[PDB]
């Protein structure tokens, strides 16, 4: 997981400085090594609910 | 006319599979699209729909 | 009500009627056996009838039918093994599956109570008593039975 977290890769959405995953795969196996959830785990990372 | 119901994959995938418990297997592979594909491919419903 | 379709060995009809001898509380007529308790052997026989089934396997029978009145199993047992064989029966991980969505934090267990509840109330009629006994010892202290553990034992044993 430590290294499929290299492969993130995020895009703005509408130009709208606002992060959003442009491949999902890796978030897929970096969610399933943890056994996490990978939209959550990529709406944490694109929006942290400080 | 157009599709008002739109599900992620991967909630799809946790959601509905008590429907085909075999396809996607626990725990033995890393994909979503595919996954949810084969989920409803087995669903043995109109197919043109989605 | 059932045809003579599929037949085992000799011995295996042999010591299902030894356990019905067992569960025969006729002293003198031997020969009859419970009408409706029969399906609580069924169940004791590496089988689990739902309740619809193990009724019209018996074609609907009537309380009074089910306890006053006798039967021969051995008219039955034709029925007991197309039972057996149907397999209409999820698997562990169909079964692990199913209990998962009856959980809001996703941590591999279920709450003891509702999980009572679900098996009492949700479920077909079961009493209370049967549930926390089947939960005893799953039952933990927090309450999060650990459903696919439980469920393993269960259909094992």
């Amino acid at each position: 997981a430590i290294m499929h977290f290299g492969n993130m890769k995020f895009k703005l959405k509408q130009r709208e400085e606002q992060a959003e995953p442009d491949g999902t795969e890796e978030a897929d196996k970096s969610a399933y090594l943890m056994g996490l959830n990978s939209a959550d785990l990529l709406k944490g990372l694109c929006h942290p609910r400080v | 006319k157009g599709f008002p119901n739109r599900i992620l994959y991967g909630d799809f995938r946790q959601r509905y599979r008590i429907l085909n418990p075999a396809a996607i297997p626990e725990g033995q592979f890393i994909d979503s699209r595919k996954g949810a594909e084969k989920l409803l491919s087995s669903l043995d419903i109109d197919h043109n729909q989605y | 009500a059932s045809k003579i379709k599929i037949e085992f060995t000799p011995e295996q009809i042999e010591e299902f009627k030894e356990a019905f001898m067992l569960f025969d509380r006729t002293p003198k007529c031997e020969m009859k056996i419970t009408y409706g308790q029969c399906g609580d052997v069924l169940r004791a026989l590496g089988q689990n009838p739902t309740q619809a089934e193990v009724l019209r396997v018996l074609g609907k029978p009537r309380q009074e039918e089910l306890n006053t009145k006798m039967m021969d199993f051995e008219t039955f047992l034709p029925m007991l093994q197309h039972i057996s064989k149907n397999k209409d029966t999820g698997t562990y991980e169909d079964f692990v599956e199913g209990l998962r969505v009856f959980d809001k934090e996703g941590n591999g267990t279920v709450m003891g109570a509702e999980l009572r509840h679900v098996l009492a109330t949700l479920g077909e009629r079961l009493t209370e008593d049967e549930v926390e006994k089947l939960m005893a010892g799953q039952e933990d202290s927090n309450g999060c039975i650990n459903y696919e553990a439980f469920v393993k034992h269960i259909m094992s044993s």
